RNA sequence: GGGGCCUGACUGCGAGGCCUGCAAGCCGAGCAGGGGCGAAAGCCGGGCCUAGUGAACCGGUGGUCCCGUGUGGAAGGGCCA
RNA sequence: GGGAUGACCCCAGGCGGUAGGGGAGCGUUCCCGAUGCCGAUGAAGGCCGACCCGCGAGGGCGGCUGGAGGUAAGGGAAGUG
RNA sequence: GGUGGAGCCUGGGAGUGAGGGCGCGAGCGAUAACGUCCGCGUCCGAGCGCGGGAACAACCGAGACCGCCAGCUAAGGCCCC
RNA sequence: GCUGUUGGGAAGCAGCGCCAGAGAGGGUGAAAGCCCCGUAGGCGAAAGGUGGGGGGAUAGGUGAGGGUACCCGAGUACCCCGUGGUUCGUGGAGCCAUGGGGGAAUCUGGGCGGACCACCGCCUAAGGCUAAGUACUCCGGGUGACCGAUAGCGCACCAGUACCGUGAGGGAAAGGUGAAAAGAACCCCGGGAGGGGAGUGAAAUAGAGCCUGAAACCGUGGGCUUACAAGCAGUCACGGCCCCGAGGGGUUGUGGCGUGCCUAUUGAAGCAUGAGCCGGCGACUCACGGUCGUGGGCGAGCUUAAGCCGUUGAGGCGGAGGCGUAGGGAAACCGAGUCCGAACAGGGCGCAGCGGCCGCAAAGUCCGCGGCCGUGGACCCGAAACCGGG
RNA sequence: CGGGGGGAACCUGGGGAACUGAAACAUCUCAGUACCCAGAGGAGAGGAAAGAGAAAUCGACUCCCUGAGUAGCGGCGAGCG
C-alpha cells in the first residue's frame, strides 16, 4: 500500500503497510475537537440571583415612592447583583465513536505517510537519557530541528532525552493521538510503537 | 495535513439564532416572540401537547381500552421473540438462542421462536417454538428442528 | 469567558457624533439626540435628491417662459413646436442657451413658431 | 431530567408500526338502548386519529 | 285510510361518499348467517324527513372463560351488551 | 446561455413592508495555531482624518497621545453588541 | 389557454386569533352617530414613503433597490403665492 | 554566556558559544533555556501527629453417629380497631413499622412467598457490635478555552467595617506615581492653600487631589454668523466670508421641502407611555429527555454507562445494557400475517435498492452542529399576599 | 471515670408548613423538601436474612451505573415512581 522508510544500521530499508488511501479532513477534525473538548476544565462559574449574598427585603414599597419597582437588590438588573445565564461547572467531555477515533488514528498517520514525513527506526543506537545523546542521533537521521517532530516510542530514556526539546513531542505509543500527530511536521516511531499501532487500528 | 487545514465540512457547524440584538438581525425587540400574550410571557404555555384552553382534552375524551394492570404489577410468564428464516441465512450448521443473541438477532431473557418469512436451510435449529409455516419450510429444506423445554 | 462592552459602545457613539457635527445644541453633543437627528436628515436627503431634479426643471422652465415671451410667445406654445419640429434639446441646455447664447435660442423660437 | 411517559395516553391509545395513532371509538359507553345496531357495531372499532392530534399524542409517548 | 300474516325496532361486517378544525353527527349498495311478507319481480339492518340529547373518568347487572403475582383455585380485573 | 460547475462575461426579470420565517456577514472575551510572529525605530487603549477597500455592521493607512503588551490565514467555545 | 414568489404532497418554525375607513347588499338604530353586527371588495394596518386633495392613516393617482442640474405621463391643475 | 550595539534601562538586533531527566511559570530598568527565585531529577526529621501497609503478640476459633425432648429473646408473635412507610390515594391491600383491646407456643415450633384455603418452597423476629468502598468542604495544595476593581466572595484597601435599625437584622463605597523617592533643598508672590523658576527623571497636563484619562458638564482665545425675525432646528441648490494647496473643509444669508426616538394602538408630532445628560452593569442560557434538519462513522447491524488501566491537557479498555432487526390483539395466543367473526366473506392496523461477486446507496444506529418542544426560576425586573422559625 | 458547650456545610433521629402545580379548588402535588429540636462523627446511617421472589435460583449492608420513567400509583387529572 504505502512504502515506509525504515532507518536501520544496515540502511534505509523500506516497509509497507495498508494505511487508508482516502483522508477525511472532517473526521480528523471531529477527533481533535473531541480531544480538545473533553480536556476542558469546566471551571467557569457565575453566582445566580439566589446564590448572591444579600437579603430579600423589598427595598422600598411597591407604590407611591416615586421611583421604580424593585424587590431584593440581588436582582440581575442591579449592580453587584445576580448574573443571568452566566456559566456554571460543565462536563464539556463527551463520547466520540471509537471507530471514528481508530479511523482518525490511521488517517492521521497515513497523511504524514503521503508526505513521506513518517519515519521508523529499529532502535536509537546510542541514547541513554541525555538530550545531547539524541541530537547527534537525530542529526544522523536527518532530523535537523527545522521541523517539529512527534517521537513515539516506549523506551523511557529516549523520551526523557528529547522531551525538553523545543521541536519534539514525546509519547508512549500507547498514547499516540491525532492532534499530536497533526500538531507536528514529522512523525517517528519504534517498530514496537509501530507494532502496537497496527494492533490498535486493526 | 495541518491544524489550519482542519475545517469541518460546510454546514456541519451552523451558527445560532441570537434574538434581541437589534433591528438588523430581524430578531430584535420582541425576540421573534410576538406581542403580549401568555406565549410571549416567561415560562409560557401549558404543555401544548395536551392542554387545549379549558375544554376537555382530545386525549382525556378518548375511551380507555384493555387491562391497565394492577398491584403488585406485571405478571411473569415466559416471553418469545420470533426471528425470520431469511435472517438465519448467514449462519452455517447449528443455530441456538445464544449465538442468535451474540449475533444481534435475539434479545436476552426472551425465548426463541422461528418464523418463516424467508427460505429454510438444511440447518440444525434449536428454539422454543416454530410457526406452522416455518416448520413446513424447515422440514422440507432438509432441516432438523429441535424444540426445547 | 466574560465579554463586557469594553471599547465597542463608545466608538459607535463616536461614529454618530462625527456625522452629527454642526448640529444645534445636544443634537451634536448628545448621542441619542444625534441618532434621532441623523435619522431625519437621512430621509430628508434622499427625499430631496429625488427633488433636485424637480426643483431645477421648474426653474429652467421658469427662465425659458421668460425668454420665449421676449419673442412673443409662451413656454407652452414652443414646447410644442420643438416637438413638431423634432428638436430634443433639453430644458437644462435650453435654459443656458436662453441666457448666454440668446441668438441661438431666438432661432429655436423661430424654428418653433413655424413647425406649427 | 428525562421525560415521563404520559399514562393517560398509553392506556387509551396505541402507536402502530408506521407512525399512526389508533384509539377506540367514542360513544357506546352508556345510553345505548335506542342506538342503532349499526351505531353500536361501528363504534366497537378503532379509528385513526386526525394527523395533528395524533402527532401530539405521540410526543407524550417518547419511549414506546 | 282499511286489513291479513308478521318482528329487519336483525347478528357479523360494510365499498363509496355528504358534512368537517378535532371529536362527532348523517346516507349507504352490496356479501354471509338466520328469518318475515310476496305467486313473483322484489322490498325489510324501526318510524316521509329535519330536534327528542350528554364525551371520557368512576361504579352496577347478564354474558363471555382472556389474565390469575411460586402452582391448582378464589379475590380483583379485561373483552361483549 | 456561455465555461463547465462561483472564474468572471452577456440577455431578461424580481427586489415598499410591522408581527414572523429564512439566509449570508461584521464586531467583542476566550482556546489550539504559539517554545511561533508583531513591539521601545513604541503593544492595547485614547483624540483627530477631507485618504483607501466594504452595500452596511466594520477593516486598513497616517498624524498626536499612550507607555507593555498584542496577536494573522484556518477552526473551536460564549457571561458576545 | 395559462410557466406564475402559480398549484399538489410530506415535514420543521412561526406569528395572528383587540382591526379600522371606503364602496355596494342587509339587519339593528331614528330611511341618527368617526354608532353597531354580518356578507363581496378595496385600501390603511404593514405604503404615517411619493403626487393631487389648502392642511388629514385609509377619496383620486401610483406599488419607492441606488445615483443624475435628462425625457414622457396619471389624478389634479395653468392670473399672482 | 560573554561581547558589541541603539537605549534611561537589553532580556531587543548582530557575532561566537553552551545546558537540557530542567524550553512549566514568575522576576530582573523592555522581549533572558543558561542573572535572581524556580522547573526535571534527587535529599531530608532530634521532637508531636498519623500509621487503612509490613512483622509480633493476645482475647477468640474447631470433631461424629446414638438416644433424651430442658432452652432457643413477651404484653412480643397473632386477631381485630386507628395510622405511618413502600410505586400502592381502601383498592382485591398482603409485606415493614405501632397508639388502643384481646392474647400463645419452643422445631410436631413459628413469620414469608400481595386478601383467603391447600400444595410446594424461602427464611428463623421480639438483645447488641461491626471496618472499607459513600457524603460534605471552616482548612492546606494543584489546576483552569473562570472574573480582572459596577467584574470576581457582601470585603483585592484595617469589612461583616463606617453608616441605618431599640432588636433580630440590614450593609456599603474605597486598588494603581516611578526602574529607583532620586517625593522637589534653596530663592520668589502669599497668613496659608496654591503657584512661578531652580533641581530630579527617559517622560512632571507621571507632583503624591499622581498610570492610561474617554463622554456628559464648565471655561479662555480664534474664524464664520446673528438684533423685522417663525422654529423636530435638519436636508437640497446657490451665494458671501475663513482655511487647505476646475478640488475639498468649517460657517450660514436667501429660496424649496419637512409632524422627534421608543412604546401601546383601528389609528400619535401627537395635549397617550417612558426618557434631564453622559459613561459602565443590564434580558432567549444551561443539564437531561424528546422531535425535525444537518456533516460525518459503521451499517442487519450501531453503541456502550458506572467503572478498571494509562496520561498528567495520551488515550485505550469495559457488552452489563439501550435503540433496531415483526407486527396484530384488552389478553391467552397466533405470526407475514393478525384482530372482530361460524367463514375459505368484508374491513382495521401490517407485510416486498442501483450499476458493472464486487463496489455505490440505504432501513437503523452513534457522536457534532442547528431550530423547536417537555421538566426546572427557563427571556429580564416588578406585585398585593401565604407560610415557617426568630 | 464520664457528661454540659462550639463547628462552614455534610449525616441520622423527634417534629414539620406554605406559596406554587393541578391554568379555580378540597383529595393530590410542592414534600417529609424549607424550617425547629436532640444526637454523632470525622464521617453518620445501614448492615450478617424470621431477606429477596420464581431463577427449581440468589446469598449482610452501603454507593454509583443499568434495569426504567419499565412494573405499578393517580379527583387514572396535574403529576408520583
Ligand atoms: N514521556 C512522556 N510520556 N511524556 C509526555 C508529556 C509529559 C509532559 N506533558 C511534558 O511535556 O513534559
Ligand atoms: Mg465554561
Ligand atoms: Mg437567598
Ligand atoms: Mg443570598
Ligand atoms: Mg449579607
Ligand atoms: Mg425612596
Ligand atoms: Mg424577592
Ligand atoms: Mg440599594
Ligand atoms: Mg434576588
Ligand atoms: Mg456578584
Ligand atoms: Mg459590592
Ligand atoms: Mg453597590
Ligand atoms: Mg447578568
Ligand atoms: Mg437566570
Ligand atoms: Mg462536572
Ligand atoms: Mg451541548
Ligand atoms: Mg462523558
Ligand atoms: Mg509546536
Ligand atoms: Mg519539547
Ligand atoms: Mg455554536
Ligand atoms: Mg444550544
Ligand atoms: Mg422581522
Ligand atoms: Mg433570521
Ligand atoms: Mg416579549
Ligand atoms: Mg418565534
Ligand atoms: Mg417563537
Ligand atoms: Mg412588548
Ligand atoms: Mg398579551
Ligand atoms: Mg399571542
Ligand atoms: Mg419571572
Ligand atoms: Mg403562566
Ligand atoms: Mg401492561
Ligand atoms: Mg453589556
Ligand atoms: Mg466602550
Ligand atoms: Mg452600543
Ligand atoms: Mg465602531
Ligand atoms: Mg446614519
Ligand atoms: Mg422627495
Ligand atoms: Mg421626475
Ligand atoms: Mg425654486
Ligand atoms: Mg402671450
Ligand atoms: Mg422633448
Ligand atoms: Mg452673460
Ligand atoms: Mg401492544
Ligand atoms: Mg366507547
Ligand atoms: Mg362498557
Ligand atoms: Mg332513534
Ligand atoms: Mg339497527
Ligand atoms: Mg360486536
Ligand atoms: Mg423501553
Ligand atoms: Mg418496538
Ligand atoms: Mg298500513
Ligand atoms: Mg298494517
Ligand atoms: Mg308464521
Ligand atoms: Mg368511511
Ligand atoms: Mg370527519
Ligand atoms: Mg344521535
Ligand atoms: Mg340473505
Ligand atoms: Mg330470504
Ligand atoms: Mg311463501
Ligand atoms: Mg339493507
Ligand atoms: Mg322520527
Ligand atoms: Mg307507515
Ligand atoms: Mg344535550
Ligand atoms: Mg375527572
Ligand atoms: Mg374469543
Ligand atoms: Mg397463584
Ligand atoms: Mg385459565
Ligand atoms: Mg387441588
Ligand atoms: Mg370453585
Ligand atoms: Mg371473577
Ligand atoms: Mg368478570
Ligand atoms: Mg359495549
Ligand atoms: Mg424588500
Ligand atoms: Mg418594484
Ligand atoms: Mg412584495
Ligand atoms: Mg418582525
Ligand atoms: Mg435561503
Ligand atoms: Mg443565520
Ligand atoms: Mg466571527
Ligand atoms: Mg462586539
Ligand atoms: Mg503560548
Ligand atoms: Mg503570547
Ligand atoms: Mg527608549
Ligand atoms: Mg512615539
Ligand atoms: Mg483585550
Ligand atoms: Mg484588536
Ligand atoms: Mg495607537
Ligand atoms: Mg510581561
Ligand atoms: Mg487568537
Ligand atoms: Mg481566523
Ligand atoms: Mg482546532
Ligand atoms: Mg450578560
Ligand atoms: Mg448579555
Ligand atoms: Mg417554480
Ligand atoms: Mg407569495
Ligand atoms: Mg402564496
Ligand atoms: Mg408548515
Ligand atoms: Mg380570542
Ligand atoms: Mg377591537
Ligand atoms: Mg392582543
Ligand atoms: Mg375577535
Ligand atoms: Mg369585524
Ligand atoms: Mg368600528
Ligand atoms: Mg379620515
Ligand atoms: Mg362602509
Ligand atoms: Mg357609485
Ligand atoms: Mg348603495
Ligand atoms: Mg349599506
Ligand atoms: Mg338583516
Ligand atoms: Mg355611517
Ligand atoms: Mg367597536
Ligand atoms: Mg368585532
Ligand atoms: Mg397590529
Ligand atoms: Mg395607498
Ligand atoms: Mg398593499
Ligand atoms: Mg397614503
Ligand atoms: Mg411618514
Ligand atoms: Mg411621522
Ligand atoms: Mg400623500
Ligand atoms: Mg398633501
Ligand atoms: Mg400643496
Ligand atoms: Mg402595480
Ligand atoms: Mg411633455
Ligand atoms: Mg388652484
Ligand atoms: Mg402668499
Ligand atoms: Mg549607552
Ligand atoms: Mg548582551
Ligand atoms: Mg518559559
Ligand atoms: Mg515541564
Ligand atoms: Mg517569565
Ligand atoms: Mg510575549
Ligand atoms: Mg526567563
Ligand atoms: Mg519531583
Ligand atoms: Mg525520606
Ligand atoms: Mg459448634
Ligand atoms: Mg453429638
Ligand atoms: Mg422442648
Ligand atoms: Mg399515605
Ligand atoms: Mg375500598
Ligand atoms: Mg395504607
Ligand atoms: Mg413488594
Ligand atoms: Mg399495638
Ligand atoms: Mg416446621
Ligand atoms: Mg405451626
Ligand atoms: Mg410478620
Ligand atoms: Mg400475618
Ligand atoms: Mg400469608
Ligand atoms: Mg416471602
Ligand atoms: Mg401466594
Ligand atoms: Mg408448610
Ligand atoms: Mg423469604
Ligand atoms: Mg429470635
Ligand atoms: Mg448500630
Ligand atoms: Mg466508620
Ligand atoms: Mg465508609
Ligand atoms: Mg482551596
Ligand atoms: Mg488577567
Ligand atoms: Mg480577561
Ligand atoms: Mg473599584
Ligand atoms: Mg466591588
Ligand atoms: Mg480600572
Ligand atoms: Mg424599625
Ligand atoms: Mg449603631
Ligand atoms: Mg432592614
Ligand atoms: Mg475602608
Ligand atoms: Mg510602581
Ligand atoms: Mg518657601
Ligand atoms: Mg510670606
Ligand atoms: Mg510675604
Ligand atoms: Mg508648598
Ligand atoms: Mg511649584
Ligand atoms: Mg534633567
Ligand atoms: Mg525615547
Ligand atoms: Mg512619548
Ligand atoms: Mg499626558
Ligand atoms: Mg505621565
Ligand atoms: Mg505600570
Ligand atoms: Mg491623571
Ligand atoms: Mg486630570
Ligand atoms: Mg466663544
Ligand atoms: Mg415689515
Ligand atoms: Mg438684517
Ligand atoms: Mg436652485
Ligand atoms: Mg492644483
Ligand atoms: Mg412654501
Ligand atoms: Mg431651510
Ligand atoms: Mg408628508
Ligand atoms: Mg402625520
Ligand atoms: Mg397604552
Ligand atoms: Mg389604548
Ligand atoms: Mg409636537
Ligand atoms: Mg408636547
Ligand atoms: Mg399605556
Ligand atoms: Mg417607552
Ligand atoms: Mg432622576
Ligand atoms: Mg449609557
Ligand atoms: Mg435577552
Ligand atoms: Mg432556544
Ligand atoms: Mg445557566
Ligand atoms: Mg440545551
Ligand atoms: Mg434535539
Ligand atoms: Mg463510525
Ligand atoms: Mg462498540
Ligand atoms: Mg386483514
Ligand atoms: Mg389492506
Ligand atoms: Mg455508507
Ligand atoms: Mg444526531
Ligand atoms: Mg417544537
Ligand atoms: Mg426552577
Ligand atoms: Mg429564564
Ligand atoms: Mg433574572
Ligand atoms: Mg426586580
Ligand atoms: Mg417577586
Ligand atoms: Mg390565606
Ligand atoms: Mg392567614
Ligand atoms: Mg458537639
Ligand atoms: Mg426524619
Ligand atoms: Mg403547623
Ligand atoms: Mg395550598
Ligand atoms: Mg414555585
Ligand atoms: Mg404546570
Ligand atoms: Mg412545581
Ligand atoms: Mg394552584
Ligand atoms: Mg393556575
Ligand atoms: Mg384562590
Ligand atoms: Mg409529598
Ligand atoms: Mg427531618
Ligand atoms: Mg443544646
Ligand atoms: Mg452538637
Ligand atoms: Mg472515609
Ligand atoms: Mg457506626
Ligand atoms: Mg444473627
Ligand atoms: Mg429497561
Ligand atoms: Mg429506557
Ligand atoms: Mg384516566
Ligand atoms: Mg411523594
Amino acid at each position: 500500500v504505502y512504502q515506509i522508510p525504515v532507518l536501520s544500521p544496515s540502511g534505509r530499508r523500506e516497509l509497507a503497510a495498508d494505511l487508508p488511501a482516502e483522508i477525511n479532513p472532517h473526521l480528523l477534525w471531529e477527533v481533535v475537537r473531541w480531544q480538545l473538548a473533553k480536556r476542558r476544565r469546566g471551571t467557569a462559574s457565575t453566582k445566580t440571583r439566589g446564590e448572591v449574598a444579600y437579603s430579600g427585603r423589598k427595598i422600598w414599597p411597591q407604590k407611591h415612592t416615586g421611583r421604580a419597582r424593585h424587590g431584593d437588590i440581588g436582582a440581575p438588573i442591579f449592580v453587584g447583583g445576580g448574573v443571568v445565564f452566566g456559566p456554571k461547572p460543565r462536563d464539556y467531555s463527551y463520547t466520540l465513536p471509537k471507530k471514528v477515533r481508530k479511523k482518525g488514528l490511521a488517517m492521521a498517520v497515513a497523511d504524514r505517510a503521503r508526505e513521506g514525513k513518517l519515519l521508523l527506526v529499529e532502535a536509537f543506537a546510542g541514547v541513554n537519557g541525555k538530550t545531547k545523546e539524541f541530537l547527534a542521533w537525530a542529526k544522523e537521521a536527518g532530523l535537523d530541528g527545522s521541523e517539529s517532530v512527534l517521537l513515539v516510542t516506549g523506551n523511557e530514556l529516549v523520551r526523557r532525552a528529547a522531551r525538553n526539546l523545543p521541536w519534539v513531542v514525546t509519547l508512549a505509543p500507547e498514547g499516540l493521538n491525532v492532534y499530536d500527530i497533526v500538531r507536528t511536521e514529522r512523525l517517528v516511531m519504534d517498530l514496537d510503537a509501530w507494532e502496537v499501532f497496527q494492533n490498535r487500528i486493526g | 495535513m495541518k491544524l489550519s487545514d482542519l475545517r469541518p465540512n460546510p454546514g456541519a457547524n451552523k451558527r445560532r439564532k441570537r434574538v434581541g440584538r437589534g433591528p438588523g438581525s430581524g430578531h430584535g425587540k420582541t425576540a421573534t416572540r410576538g406581542h403580549k400574550g401568555q406565549k410571549s410571557r416567561s415560562g409560557g404555555l401549558k404543555d401544548p401537547r395536551r392542554f387545549e384552553g379549558g375544554r376537555s382534552t382530545t386525549l382525556m375524551r378518548l375511551p380507555k381500552r384493555g387491562m391497565q394492570g394492577q398491584v403488585p404489577g406485571e405478571i411473569k410468564r415466559p416471553r418469545y421473540q420470533g426471528v425470520n428464516l431469511k435472517d438465519l441465512a448467514r449462519f452455517e450448521g447449528e443455530v441456538t438462542p445464544e449465538l442468535l443473541v451474540r449475533a444481534g438477532l435475539l434479545k436476552k431473557g426472551y425465548r426463541l421462536k422461528i418464523l418463516g418469512e424467508g427460505e429454510a436451510k438444511p440447518l440444525k435449529v434449536v428454539a422454543h417454538a416454530f410457526s406452522k409455516s416455518a416448520l413446513e419450510k424447515l422440514k422440507a429444506a432438509g432441516g432438523e428442528p429441535v424444540l426445547l423445554e | 469567558p466574560r465579554a463586557k462592552t469594553g471599547v465597542v459602545r463608545r466608538r459607535k457613539h463616536k461614529k454618530i457624533l462625527k456625522l452629527a457635527k454642526g448640529y444645534w445644541g445636544l443634537r451634536s453633543k448628545s448621542f441619542r439626540k444625534a441618532r434621532e437627528t441623523l435619522f431625519a436628515a437621512g430621509n430628508y436627503a434622499y427625499a430631496h435628491r429625488k427633488r433636485r431634479k424637480r426643483d431645477f426643471r421648474r426653474l429652467w422652465i421658469v427662465r425659458i417662459n421668460a425668454a420665449c415671451r421676449q419673442h412673443g410667445l409662451n413656454y407652452s406654445t414652443f414646447i410644442h413646436g420643438l416637438k413638431k419640429a423634432g428638436i430634443e434639446v433639453d430644458r437644462k441646455n435650453l435654459a443656458d442657451l436662453a441666457v448666454r447664447e440668446p441668438q441661438v435660442f431666438a432661432e429655436l423660437v423661430e424654428r418653433a413658431k413655424a413647425a406649427q | 431530567p428525562k421525560m415521563k411517559t404520559h399514562k393517560g395516553a398509553k392506556k387509551r391509545v396505541k402507536i402502530t408500526a408506521s407512525g399512526k395513532v389508533v384509539a377506540m371509538k367514542t360513544g357506546k359507553r352508556h345510553l345505548n338502548w335506542q342506538k342503532s345496531g349499526k351505531e353500536i357495531r361501528q363504534k366497537g372499532r378503532k379509528f385513526v386519529l386526525a394527523k395533528p392530534e395524533a402527532e401530539r399524542i405521540k410526543l407524550l409517548l417518547p419511549y414506546e
